[PDB]
C-alpha cells in the first residue's frame, strides 16, 4: 500500500526511508570523525612551520661586519 | 487579398490618411506613420514599440504565443519583439542605473586584478632548486654542448 | 487599459488589483507565513484608512502615489506560481496539448483502434454543424450596426440550440495530457 | 521623495507609473469604446471563419499579408534619394568595407614584409 | 595491452548500441529506459578494467584505428587518447550518468516521450565521451559541437514553451562564440604547427603560445559559463531535472575546463595564460557566487553553484595546477549531480514547486532527500573529509602558498564564504522552518528508483574523493608547508560563512520590512549583465539587421 | 563524357512516349539509374585527370558536380510533381523536358575541355532556367529584376565573351589542358585589369556576390521547387567552378585584384546572415544564407590556396544538398498552408514529428555541425583564411555565431513553441516528401563517412 | 604574509625580490659550503618517467613510493609511510628554500645596516 496524500497535516512516513535515513547519516558522522581520528592533518597541519627569526646566523652564514 | 488592403505610398492628404486608417484597421488619431524622408517604410503604421512580452498574458489571444489578434496591425518588427527575442518590459531598477552600476563593477575588477598582477603574493622560501645543472638534458639540452655549471648548495 | 470586455479599469478594480499585487509583491519579500501573516493585517489596515473616501480625484491621487509606493517597495524577482505567466512551469505542456481535427487525420486501421470514441465523435461533430447555422442566424440578429460593441457572446437562448462560437472552447484541448 | 522611475528604448514606463492612465474624461471613453468596437468587430469577424466547420484551411490574416507586402515588396516604390538616404547609405555601405579593407591590406604589408626580410617564424607552416 | 583497448573500445561501441536499437525499431518497447540504463551500467563495468590496468602500471595508450582523411600533411585518423584524464573521466561520468537515468525513470515517467529524451541523453553521453577522449582537434570538435547540439535539445525539451526555446538558442549562442576561440586555436595550431594532433602539439612545444591559449580560454569561457560567457548556465536550467543533473552540472560544463586541462604543457610555460585563466576564474566564481546568495528557484540557486565551482576550477588551473583541477571535476560531479537530484526530488514532489520560499519542514517529511541534500551541501562547502574536501582545500592550500594574483586569492576566499552562505541558505529555506507549501501534500519519495539512484552517488559523495585521490599517481608536488593561520584559510573562511548566513537567516523571523538595498537589487538581478546585453546587443543587431542590411543597401541601392 | 549524355537525351522520347499515368515514373526511374551510372566518373587520379576526348574531360573538381547534377533530377521530379497535378498533360512533359534540358546543359558545362564551350553551356543553362521560373512560378512581379537581368548581362556574360575570345587570339586556344602548360603571367596593367575584371564579374554575379545578390531573393522566391532546387543546389556553383578554372589564366594579378572582392565576401556574410535574423519570408531566408554561404567559396577562391580550394569544393557540395533540402522542407510547409510566411505555421513538431527530425537534421547540417562536411567545407575555407591573414578568423568566427542563430531559428519559429490554432489543413507527411527529405541527407551523412571524394583536383 | 606587507607597505631595498635571488655568492658567509647530493641517478628518474617539476633534489623517495604503489595493487592503502617520506623531505627541502630566503634578507640586512653605517661614519 503506496503512502496516502493528506491534507494539512503531517504526511505518512515509511520505516524503511527513516531507518535508511538515519544510517546515511552516520555513515557521513561516521566516517567524518574516522578520518579525522586517523589523518588529523589534512585538516589541521602535516608538519610544523618554522620560524625565520628564530635561526641563527653561523648556519645562514651572516658575518658580522 | 486585393490591392486596396495592401500599402501604398505615403499619405499626404487627410483623406488619404482616413482612407489608410480604414485600410490598417484602427483609429485615425492613433494612425501615424513613419515619417517621408524616403526611406520606405510606406505608409504602414508607426506602433510605439512595445514587445510582445509586455501585453496582457491572460487575456484571450488569438495567437496565444506571439500575444497578437487577428486583424490588427502588426508592429513592423514584429519578428524582432517576440517573447524569444528583444523585449522593451519595465525593470525594477532604471535602465541608467543599471548601465552606471555594471560597468562600475566590471571596471573597478579589471582595476583591482591589474592591481593585484602588478603587486603579487608569495611564500617567503627561495627559487625551487633543480639538480643535473637545472635538469640541462631533461628541459631539451643537446647531448653535443655543454652548459654554465649550475650548481646548488646545502643551508 | 486592455480588457476583453471592459475597455478600462474602474477605480474599484484599480484599488483591488493595486491591492492584490501589493500583497503578493508582500508576500514575496516577506518569505515567512505569520511575519507575512502580520504584515499583511498592518498592510489591510494601511488600505482601509483611505477605505471611505469620496473624492476621486483625491483618491486617483492618493492611489497614484500608492502605485510610486508599491514600485518603490517591489520585490525584483516576486514569487509567480509555476503555471502562472512567467513561471517555471508556465506553458509546459503546450507541445502536448494537439489540436482535436487532427484525429480527423488519422489512418482506420489506428481509428479502428478506438470504436467507440470515434463512434461517438461523429455525433459530436454532427452535434456542432447542426448547430453552426442556427447560431450563426442567432449572432445576426442580435450584433448591432457596426458590429458588436463588447467581445463578450450572448448564450443559448432557445432549448435545443447550444450558445454560439462554441466549439473550440469545449473541445479546447486538456491541461495535462 | 523618491526615485522616479526613468523610461528607455529598451526599458519602458510601467502602465501604472503613466499619468495619461488615469485620465478619466469622455473623450478618453470614446477613444477607447471605439478601439474596443474594432477588436471586438475583428474578434467576431475572425471567429465566425475560426469556428466554422465547413471551413477547412487558413484564416487569412490580411494584416499579417499586409505586414509581409510592406516587409518585402514596399521597400523601393517609396523611396526619395536626398541627403538622409544618401548619407546613410554610404555611411552603413561603403563605411566598414574600406574599414576592413585598410586593416586587412594594413596586416597582409606587415607579414609580407616580415617573411620578406625573414622575421615571420613560418618554420613548421607547411599546410596553406 | 589487449585487454585496455579492446574494452575502451567496447564502452564506447555499447554506449551506440542503444542507439541503433532505438533507429530500428517497430514495437512498443519493453522498457527502454531500463534497457539504456542497464547498458550504462554494464559500459560502466566495462570502463572500470581499463581503469584498474591503468591504476596498476600507469598504461596510457593511443588508439588511432581508422584513418579518415589525409589533407597533404595532416592525416585525420579516428584516434582515441586513453590517458590518466580519459581514466578518471569515463567511469566517474558513466557512473553518474547512471544514476541519473535510474533517477529519470521515476522523475520523466510522466512524459510520453521518454523513449526520446533517454536518446537524447544516451546522445549528449556518446558525443561527451567522444569529447574526452579524443586525440585531435578535430574529433574534439565534434564531440564539442555534439555537446553543445544536444544541450540545446535538452534545453528546449518542453519545445511549446517560449522560455526553452529562448533559453536554449541563448545556450547556442554563447557556446558558438566559445567555437569562435575553438576555431581561432585550431587554425593556429594547424597554421604554426602542422597539426590537430595532441603528441605534435606537446612535442613541438610552441613559445609564442599567447594567441592560442586566448582561444581555448575563449573556449572555455563559451563552456563553463565564465564571467562574459556565463547566464546561458542560470538560463538552462528551463530544461528537466535530470538535463541539468547530468549536463548542465556535472559532466557537459566542465568540458571547457576540460579543454584547459587537456592543454596543460602549454600553459605551464605561459604564464600569462595562466594569469588570464585566474583573473577570468575569480571573476567568475565571484560574481555567481554573490548572485547565488539572493536568489530563490532552487534550480537557479544550484546553477550558480555550479558555475562558481566552474570559476574555481579555472582558478586553480590558473596557478598551474591542472590535475587537483581535475581531480575537483571528478570530485564535482557527485554531490553536485545529487543535489540536482535532490531538489528535484523535492520539486517534484511538491508538485512542481521550485521557489524555496514555498518550502518547508521538509526535514521529516523528505528524510531521505534532506539527508543526501546536506551530504551533498557539506561537500560543496569543503566539509572535513567528504568528498569535495579531497580536491578543494588542497586548491586553496595552493592558491595561497603560490606567486598568486593577490586579489583573485582574495576574491577566491570570498567565494568561498559564500559557498557557505548560499548551502546553508537552501537548507534553510528548503528543509528547516515550518512549511510553506500549499495545503494538498503528496510528499512521497518511496520509489527504489529514486532512493538508490540518488544512494549510489551518496556513496560517491561520502568515498569518491578518498578513493579517487589514494587511487591517483602524483603529477605535482603537493605544497604541504604553510603557517598555521594559513593552513586553516578554507575551513575558518567556510565556518565565518556559515555564521554570517545563520545570522541572516535568523534576521528573518524578526518582524521588520526593510526597504531593498542596491546590493540586495545588483545581485538579485544577476548583475544587471541579463536585463541589459539580452536586450541590448540584439536590438543594436536586428535593427541592424533590417533597417541598413535588408531595407537601405540590398533592396534599394545596391 | 558521351555515356552519360545520350541517356539524358534518350529522357526526352522516355518523357514524350510514356503513358499519361506513367511519366513522373519513368522519368524519376531512369534518372535514377542515370544517377548511379554517374558514379563511373570516380576514375580519378593523383596526377591526371579523366580525359574522355577533346571536347569532355573529367577532373576531382567537375566529377562531383557532376554526380549531384545527375542526382538532382530525381529529387526535382518527385518535388514538382504534387504542384503540377492539375496540370495539362503536354505542359507536364514540358516541365520534364526543360528539367531534362538543363541537366543536359550542365553535364557538359562541367566537363567542357574548352572555354567557349562552356561559355556556350554555361548561358545556355539560363534558358530552361528562366522558363521553369516564369511559366510554374505561381506568381510574377519582377519589376525591379529586369533591369538586374540587364545589369547582369552587361556586367557579367558579355565582358566574359569577349575576353575569352582575346584569350582565343593570344594564346591560341582556350583548352584548360593547353592553358595548364602555356599559361603566361597576368602582370599589372590597366588592360590586365580590365582583363580580370572580365573574366570574373559574370561568375562573381553566379555565385552572387554581396552587392550582387539582389537577383537570389527574388530568383528563388518566384520560382517552382525544382527551380529553386536547381538555383541552391547547382546554378550558383557554376560560377565556382568558372572561378577555379578561370584563375589559373589569372594569375599574378589575382593576388593584389582579389582584395576589394575579399572585402565584398568577408563583410558580405556578416551582413546576409544578419539579414536572415529578420526575414519574414522562409524562402528568402534560404536564399539569404545562400548568399551567406557562397560568400566563403568566394573568398575561397580568390585567396587561392590548396585547403582553400579543398574546402570551397566541399562546401559547394554540401551546400548544394543542405540548401536543396532546406527549399524542399519550405515547398513541404508551402503545400499545406499556401504562404510562406515563417511565422504564419509554428509548432509544427507537435503535428508532424518526423518531418521535425528532418528540420533538426538539415538546421544541423545548415549550422555545419560536425564531421558534417559542411562543417568539413566551412572549416578548411577558414583555416585557409587565417593563413591568408589572421584578422578574418573575427568575421569567419562571428559569421559561425549569425550562421548558427537563423538556423535554429528557423527550426524554432517554424517547428517549436505553440501550433497556430486557424489552420487544419496540417496534413500528415506523405511518403513522397520523407522520402525526399531522405534523399537529400542520407546522401549528405553518408558522405561524412568518405570526404575525399569532394576535395577537388588537389585533395 | 608580513613580508609582503614589508616590501609592499615598507620598501623594496631591503626585502630580497622573488624573481631573481640569490643576488649574493654562496661562499658568501659559507667557509667551505658542499653542494646538494642527488641520490636518484639521471638514468633513474628517466626511466621512471618522473614529471619535470617532479625530479627535484629528493625524487628518489618518489621513485621508492611509487615503487611501492605500483606493487601494492590493489592493496591502496599499504604505501603511507614511502608517501611520508617523501612528503617529508619535500618539507625539508621548502625548509632549505626558506634558509636561503632568511639568508638573502640578512645579508640586505647587512648590505642596508652597511650603507648606513658608512653615512652615520663618513
Ligand atoms: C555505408 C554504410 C554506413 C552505415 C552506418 C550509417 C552511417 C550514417 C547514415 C545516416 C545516419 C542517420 C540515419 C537516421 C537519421 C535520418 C532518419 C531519421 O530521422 O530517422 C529517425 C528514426 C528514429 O526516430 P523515430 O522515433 O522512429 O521517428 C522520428 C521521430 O518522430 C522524431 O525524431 P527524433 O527527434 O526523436 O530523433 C531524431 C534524432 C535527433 O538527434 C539529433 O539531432 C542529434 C544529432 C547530433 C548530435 C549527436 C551526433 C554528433 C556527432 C557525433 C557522432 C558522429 C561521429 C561518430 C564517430 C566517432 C567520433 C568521431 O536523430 C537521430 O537519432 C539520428 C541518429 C544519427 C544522427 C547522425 C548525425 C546527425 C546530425 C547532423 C550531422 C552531423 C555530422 C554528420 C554525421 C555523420 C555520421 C556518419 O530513425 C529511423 O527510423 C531509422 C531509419 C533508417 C536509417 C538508415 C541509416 C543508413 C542510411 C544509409 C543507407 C545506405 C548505406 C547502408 C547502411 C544501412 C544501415 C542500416
Ligand atoms: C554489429 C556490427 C558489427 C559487424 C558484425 C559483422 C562483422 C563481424 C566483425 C568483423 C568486421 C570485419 C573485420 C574488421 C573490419 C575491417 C578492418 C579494416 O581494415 O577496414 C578497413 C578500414 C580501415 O582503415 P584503413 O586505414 O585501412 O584505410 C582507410 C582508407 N584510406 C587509406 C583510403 C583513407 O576501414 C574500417 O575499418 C572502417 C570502420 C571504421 C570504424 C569507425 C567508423 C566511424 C565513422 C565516423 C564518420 C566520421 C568520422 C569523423 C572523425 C574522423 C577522425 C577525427
Ligand atoms: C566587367 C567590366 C569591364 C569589361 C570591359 C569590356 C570587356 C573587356 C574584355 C577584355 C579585353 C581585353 O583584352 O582587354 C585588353 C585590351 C588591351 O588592348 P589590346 O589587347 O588590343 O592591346 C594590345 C596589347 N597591349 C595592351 C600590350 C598594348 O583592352 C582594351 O582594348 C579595352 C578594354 C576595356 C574595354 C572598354 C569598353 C567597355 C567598358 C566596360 C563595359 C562593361
Ligand atoms: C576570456 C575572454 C572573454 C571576453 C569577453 C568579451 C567578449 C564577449 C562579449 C559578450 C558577447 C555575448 C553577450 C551579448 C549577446 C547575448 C545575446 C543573448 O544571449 O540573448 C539572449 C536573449 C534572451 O535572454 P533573456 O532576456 O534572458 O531571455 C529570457 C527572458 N526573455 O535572446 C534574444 O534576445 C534573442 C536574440 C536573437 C538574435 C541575437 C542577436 C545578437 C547576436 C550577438 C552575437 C555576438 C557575437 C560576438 C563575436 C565576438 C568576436 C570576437
Ligand atoms: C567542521 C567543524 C564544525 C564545528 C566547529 C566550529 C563551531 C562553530 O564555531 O560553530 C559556529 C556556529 C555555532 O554558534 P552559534 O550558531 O552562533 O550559536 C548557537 C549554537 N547552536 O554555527 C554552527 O555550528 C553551524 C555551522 C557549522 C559548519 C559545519 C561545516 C563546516
Ligand atoms: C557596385 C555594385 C556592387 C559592388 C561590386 C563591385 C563593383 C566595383 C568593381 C571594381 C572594384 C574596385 C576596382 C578594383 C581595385 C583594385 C586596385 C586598384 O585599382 O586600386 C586603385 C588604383 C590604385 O592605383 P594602381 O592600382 O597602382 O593603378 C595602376 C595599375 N597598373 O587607383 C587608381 O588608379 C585611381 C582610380 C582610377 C579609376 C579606376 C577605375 C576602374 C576600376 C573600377 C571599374
Ligand atoms: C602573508 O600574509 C602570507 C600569506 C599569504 C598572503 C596573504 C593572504 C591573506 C588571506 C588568507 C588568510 C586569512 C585568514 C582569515
Amino acid at each position: 500500500a503506496h503512502i496516502e496524500p493528506r491534507y494539512r497535516q503531517f504526511p505518512q512516513l515509511t520505516r524503511s526511508q527513516v531507518i535508511q535515513a538515519e544510517f546515511f547519516s552516520a555513515t557521513m558522522w561516521f566516517w567524518i570523525l574516522w578520518r579525522f581520528w586517523h589523518d588529523s592533518d589534512a585538516v589541521l597541519g602535516h608538519f610544523p612551520y618554522p620560524d625565520p627569526s628564530q635561526w641563527t646566523d653561523e648556519e645562514l652564514g651572516i658575518p658580522p661586519d | 487579398i486585393t490591392k486596396d488592403m495592401l500599402p501604398g505610398p505615403y499619405p499626404k492628404t487627410p483623406e488619404e490618411r482616413a482612407a489608410a486608417a480604414k485600410k490598417y484597421n484602427m483609429r485615425v488619431e492613433d494612425y501615424e506613420p513613419y515619417p517621408d524622408d524616403g526611406m520606405g517604410y510606406g505608409d504602414y503604421p508607426k506602433l510605439p514599440d512595445r514587445s510582445q512580452q509586455e501585453r496582457d498574458p491572460w487575456y484571450d489571444w488569438d495567437h496565444p504565443d506571439l500575444r497578437l489578434n487577428w486583424g490588427e496591425p502588426m508592429h513592423w518588427d514584429l519578428d524582432m519583439y517576440i517573447r524569444n527575442r528583444v523585449d522593451t518590459s519595465p525593470t525594477p531598477v532604471n535602465w541608467n542605473l543599471m548601465c552606471k552600476h555594471l560597468f562600475g563593477f566590471v571596471a573597478f575588477m579589471l582595476f583591482m586584478f591589474w592591481v593585484g598582477e602588478t603587486y603579487p603574493t608569495y611564500q617567503p622560501v627561495g627559487p625551487k632548486q633543480y639538480p643535473y645543472n637545472n635538469l640541462y638534458l631533461e628541459r631539451g639540452g643537446d647531448p653535443n654542448k655543454e652548459p654554465e655549471p649550475v650548481v646548488h648548495y646545502e643551508i | 487599459a486592455f480588457l476583453p470586455s471592459a475597455a478600462y479599469l474602474t477605480h474599484q478594480q484599480k484599488v483591488l488589483q493595486l491591492y492584490k499585487r501589493a500583497l503578493r509583491h508582500l508576500e514575496s519579500r516577506c518569505v515567512h507565513r505569520d511575519k507575512y501573516r502580520y504584515f499583511a493585517c498592518l498592510l489591510r489596515a494601511r488600505f482601509d484608512e483611505h477605505k471611505n473616501e469620496k473624492d476621486m480625484v483625491k483618491a486617483t491621487q492618493l492611489l497614484r502615489e500608492a502605485e510610486k509606493e508599491f514600485w518603490h517597495g517591489q520585490h525584483p524577482q516576486p514569487y509567480i506560481f509555476p503555471e502562472s505567466p512567467g513561471g517555471t512551469s508556465y506553458e509546459r505542456y503546450e507541445c502536448y496539448k494537439v489540436p482535436e481535427w487532427c484525429l480527423d487525420d488519422w489512418h482506420p486501421s489506428e481509428k479502428a483502434m478506438y470504436p467507440d470514441y470515434f463512434a461517438k465523435r461523429e455525433q459530436w461533430k454532427k452535434l456542432r454543424r447542426e448547430s453552426w447555422e442556427r447560431e450563426v442566424k442567432q449572432l445576426q440578429e442580435e450584433t448591432p450596426v457596426g458590429g458588436p460593441r463588447t467581445e463578450a457572446l450572448p448564450p443559448a437562448r432557445k432549448q435545443g440550440d447550444l450558445p454560439p462560437l462554441w466549439w473550440h472552447i469545449v473541445t479546447r484541448p486538456r491541461e495535462r495530457p | 521623495s523618491f526615485p522616479k522611475y526613468e523610461p528607455s528604448r529598451l526599458a519602458s514606463l510601467p502602465t501604472t507609473l503613466d499619468p495619461a492612465e488615469y485620465d478619466i474624461s469622455s473623450e478618453t471613453r470614446k477613444a477607447q469604446a471605439e478601439r474596443l468596437a474594432i477588436r471586438s468587430r475583428l474578434k467576431r469577424e475572425y471567429q465566425l471563419q475560426y469556428n466554422d466547420p465547413s471551413r477547412r484551411g487558413v484564416v487569412e490574416d490580411p494584416a499579417l499579408i499586409r505586414w509581409t507586402c510592406a516587409r518585402s515588396a514596399n521597400v523601393y516604390p517609396n523611396f526619395r534619394p536626398n541627403t538622409k538616404t544618401s548619407l546613410l547609405g554610404a555611411l552603413f555601405g561603403i563605411g566598414p568595407l574600406i574599414f576592413w579593407y585598410y586593416v586587412f591590406k594594413t596586416d597582409r604589408d606587415r607579414k609580407e614584409k616580415l617573411i620578406q626580410e625573414g622575421k615571420l617564424d613560418r618554420t613548421f607552416n607547411i599546410s596553406y | 595491452m589487449n585487454l585496455f583497448s579492446s574494452l575502451t573500445l567496447v564502452t564506447l561501441i555499447l554506449l551506440t548500441m542503444p542507439i541503433a536499437a532505438i533507429n530500428f525499431n517497430t514495437h512498443k518497447f519493453t522498457n527502454y529506459p531500463l534497457y539504456v540504463k542497464t547498458t550504462i551500467s554494464c559500459a560502466f563495468i566495462t570502463s572500470m578494467i581499463p581503469t584498474m590496468m591503468f591504476i596498476h602500471t600507469g598504461q596510457e595508450m593511443i588508439i588511432s584505428n581508422w584513418h579518415w582523411l589525409t589533407i597533404q600533411t595532416l592525416k585525420l585518423s579516428l584516434s582515441f587518447k586513453m590517458d590518466f584524464f580519459s581514466m578518471m573521466f569515463v567511469p566517474v561520468a558513466l557512473f553518474v550518468t547512471w544514476s541519473i537515468m535510474e533517477f529519470s525513470m521515476w522523475y520523466m515517467h510522466s512524459d510520453p516521450n521518454i523513449n526520446q529524451f533517454f536518446k537524447y541523453l544516451l546522445l549528449f553521453l556518446i558525443t561527451m565521451l567522444i569529447l574526452v577522449t579524443a586525440n585531435n582537434l578535430f574529433q574534439l570538435f565534434i564531440g564539442w559541437e555534439g555537446v553543445g547540439i544536444m544541450s540545446f535539445l535538452l534545453i528546449g525539451w518542453w519545445y511549446g514553451r517560449t522560455d526553452a526555446n529562448t533559453a536554449a538558442l541563448q545556450a547556442i549562442l554563447y557556446n558558438r562564440i566559445g567555437d569562435i576561440g575553438f576555431i581561432l586555436a585550431m587554425a593556429w595550431f594547424l597554421i604554426n604547427l602542422n597539426t590537430w594532433d595532441l603528441q605534435q602539439i606537446f612535442m613541438l612545444n610552441p613559445n609564442d603560445s599567447n594567441l592560442p591559449l586566448m582561444g581555448l580560454i575563449l573556449a572555455a569561457t563559451g563552456k563553463s559559463a565564465q564571467f562574459g560567457l556565463h547566464p546561458w548556465l542560470p538560463s538552462a536550467m528551463e530544461g528537466p531535472t535530470p538535463v541539468s543533473a547530468l549536463l548542465h552540472s556535472s559532466t557537459m560544463v566542465v568540458a571547457g575546463i576540460f579543454l584547459l586541462i587537456r592543454f596543460y604543457p602549454l600553459t605551464e610555460n605561459n604564464k600569462f595564460g595562466q594569469s588570464i585563466m585566474l583573473c577570468l576564474g575569480a571573476m567568475t566564481t565571484l560574481f555567481t557566487a554573490m548572485c547565488a546568495l539572493t536568489q530563490n528557484d532552487i534550480k537557479k540557486i544550484i546553477a550558480f553553484s555550479t558555475s562558481s565551482q566552474l570559476g574555481l576550477m579555472m582558478v586553480t588551473i590558473g596557478i598551474n595546477q591542472p590535475h587537483l583541477a581535475f581531480l575537483h571535476i571528478c570530485t564535482h560531479a557527485f554531490f553536485k549531480a545529487m543535489l540536482f537530484m535532490c531538489s528535484g526530488s523535492i520539486i517534484h514532489s511538491l508538485n512542481d514547486e521550485q521557489d524555496i520560499r514555498k518550502m518547508g519542514g521538509l526535514f521529516k517529511a523528505m528524510p531521505f532527500t534532506t539527508t543526501a541534500l546536506i551530504i551533498g551541501s557539506l561537500a560543496l562547502t569543503g566539509m572535513p573529509f567528504l568528498t569535495g574536501f579531497y580536491s578543494k582545500d588542497l586548491i586553496i592550500e595552493s592558491a595561497n602558498t603560490s606567486y598568486t594574483n593577490a586579489w583573485a586569492l582574495l576574491m577566491t576566499l570570498v567565494a568561498t564564504s559564500f559557498t557557505a552562505i548560499y548551502s546553508t541558505r537552501i537548507i534553510f529555506f528548503a528543509l528547516l522552518g515550518q512549511p510553506r507549501f500549499p495545503t494538498l501534500i503528496n510528499i512521497n519519495e518511496n520509489n527504489p528508483f529514486l532512493i538508490n539512484s540518488i544512494k549510489r552517488l551518496l556513496i560517491g559523495s561520502l568515498f569518491a574523493g578518498f578513493i579517487i585521490s589514494n587511487n591517483i599517481p602524483p603529477m605535482t608536488i603537493p605544497q604541504m608547508t604553510m603557517p598555521h593561520y594559513l593552513k586553516m584559510t578554507a575551513l575558518t573562511v567556510t565556518i565565518l560563512g556559515f555564521i554570517l548566513a545563520l545570522e541572516i537567516s535568523n534576521t528573518t523571523h524578526y518582524l521588520k520590512f526593510n526597504y531593498p538595498s542596491n546590493t540586495f537589487k545588483f545581485s538579485n538581478l544577476l548583475g544587471y549583465y541579463p536585463t541589459i546585453m539580452h536586450r541590448l546587443t540584439p536590438y543594436m543587431n536586428l535593427t541592424m539587421s533590417q533597417k541598413s542590411a535588408s531595407s537601405l543597401l540590398d533592396l534599394i541601392w545596391l | 563524357m558521351l555515356k552519360y549524355i545520350i541517356p539524358t537525351m534518350m529522357l526526352m522520347p522516355l518523357t514524350w512516349l510514356s503513358k499519361n499515368s506513367m511519366i513522373w515514373i519513368n522519368t524519376t526511374l531512369h534518372s535514377l539509374l542515370i544517377s548511379l551510372t554517374s558514379l563511373l566518373l570516380l576514375n580519378q587520379f593523383g596526377d591526371n585527370s579523366l580525359n574522355f576526348s577533346l571536347t569532355f574531360f573529367s577532373d576531382s573538381l567537375s566529377t562531383p558536380l557532376l554526380i549531384l547534377t545527375m542526382w538532382l533530377l530525381p529529387l526535382m521530379l518527385m518535388a514538382s510533381q504534387h504542384h503540377l497535378s492539375k496540370e495539362n498533360l503536354a505542359r507536364k512533359k514540358l516541365f520534364i523536358s526543360m528539367l531534362i534540358l538543363l541537366q543536359l546543359f550542365l553535364i557538359m558545362t562541367f566537363t567542357a575541355t574548352e572555354l567557349i564551350f562552356f561559355y556556350i553551356m554555361f548561358e545556355a543553362t539560363l534558358v530552361p532556367t528562366l522558363i521553369i521560373i516564369t511559366r510554374w512560378g505561381n506568381q510574377t512581379e519582377r519589376l525591379n529584376a529586369g533591369l538586374y537581368f540587364l545589369f547582369y548581362t552587361l556586367a557579367g556574360s558579355l565582358p566574359l565573351l569577349v575576353a575569352l575570345i582575346y584569350i582565343q587570339n593570344t594564346m591560341g586556344s582556350l583548352n584548360f589542358l593547353i592553358l595548364q602548360y602555356w599559361v603566361q603571367p597576368m602582370p599589372n596593367s590597366w588592360s590586365n585589369t580590365f582583363m580580370w575584371l572580365a573574366c570574373m564579374m559574370a561568375f562573381m554575379v553566379k555565385m552572387p556576390l554581396y552587392g550582387l545578390h539582389l537577383w537570389l531573393p527574388k530568383a528563388h522566391v518566384e520560382a517552382p521547387i525544382a527551380g529553386s532546387m536547381v538555383l541552391a543546389a547547382i546554378l550558383l556553383k557554376l560560377g565556382g567552378y568558372g572561378m577555379m578554372r578561370i584563375t589559373l589564366l589569372l594569375n599574378p594579378i589575382t593576388d593584389f585584384m582579389a582584395y576589394p572582392f575579399i572585402m565584398l565576401s568577408l563583410w558580405g556574410m556578416i551582413m546576409t546572415s544578419s539579414i536572415c535574423l529578420r526575414q519574414t519570408d522562409l524562402k528568402s531566408l534560404i536564399a539569404y544564407s545562400s548568399v551567406s554561404h557562397m560568400a566563403l567559396v568566394i573568398v575561397a577562391i580568390l585567396i587561392q590556396t590548396p585547403w582553400s580550394y579543398m574546402g570551397a569544393t566541399a562546401l559547394m557540395i554540401a551546400h548544394g544538398l543542405t540548401s536543396s533540402m532546406l527549399f524542399c522542407l519550405a515547398n513541404s510547409n508551402y503545400e499545406r498552408v499556401h504562404s510562406r510566411t515563417m511565422i504564419l505555421a509554428r509548432g509544427l513538431q507537435t503535428l508532424l514529428p518526423l518531418m521535425a527530425a528532418w528540420w533538426l537534421l538539415a538546421s544541423l547540417t545548415n549550422l555545419a555541425l560536425p564531421p558534417s562536411i559542411n562543417l568539413i567545407g566551412e572549416l578548411f575555407v577558414v583555416m585557409s583564411t587565417f593563413s591568408w591573414s589572421n584578422i578574418t578568423i573575427i568575421l569567419m568566427g562571428l559569421n559561425m555565431v549569425i550562421t548558427a542563430l537563423y538556423s535554429l531559428y528557423m527550426l524554432i519559429t517554424t517547428q517549436r513553441g505553440k501550433h497556430t490554432h486557424h489552420i487544419n489543413n496540417i496534413l500528415p507527411s506523405f511518403t513522397r516528401e520523407n522520402a525526399l527529405m531522405s534523399l537529400h541527407m542520407l546522401p549528405l551523412l553518408l558522405l561524412s563517412l568518405n570526404p575525399k571524394i569532394i576535395l577537388g583536383p588537389l585533395y | 604574509g608580513a613580508h609582503l606587507a614589508r616590501r609592499y607597505l615598507g620598501d623594496a631595498s631591503v626585502e630580497p625580490e622573488p624573481l631573481r635571488m640569490p643576488t649574493f655568492p654562496p661562499d658568501y658567509g659559507f667557509p667551505e659550503r658542499k653542494e646538494r647530493e642527488m641520490v636518484a641517478t639521471q638514468q633513474e628518474m628517466n626511466d621512471a618517467q618522473l614529471v619535470l617539476q617532479q625530479r627535484d633534489y629528493c625524487a628518489h623517495y618518489l621513485i621508492r613510493f611509487l615503487k611501492c604503489k605500483r606493487d601494492s595493487f590493489p592493496n591502496f592503502l599499504a604505501c603511507k609511510h614511502e608517501q611520508h617520506d617523501w612528503d617529508y623531505c619535500e618539507h625539508l627541502d621548502y625548509v632549505k628554500r626558506m634558509k636561503e630566503f632568511e639568508r638573502e634578507r640578512r645579508l640586505l640586512q647587512r648590505k642596508k645596516r652597511r650603507e648606513q653605517r658608512e653615512a652615520d661614519m663618513a
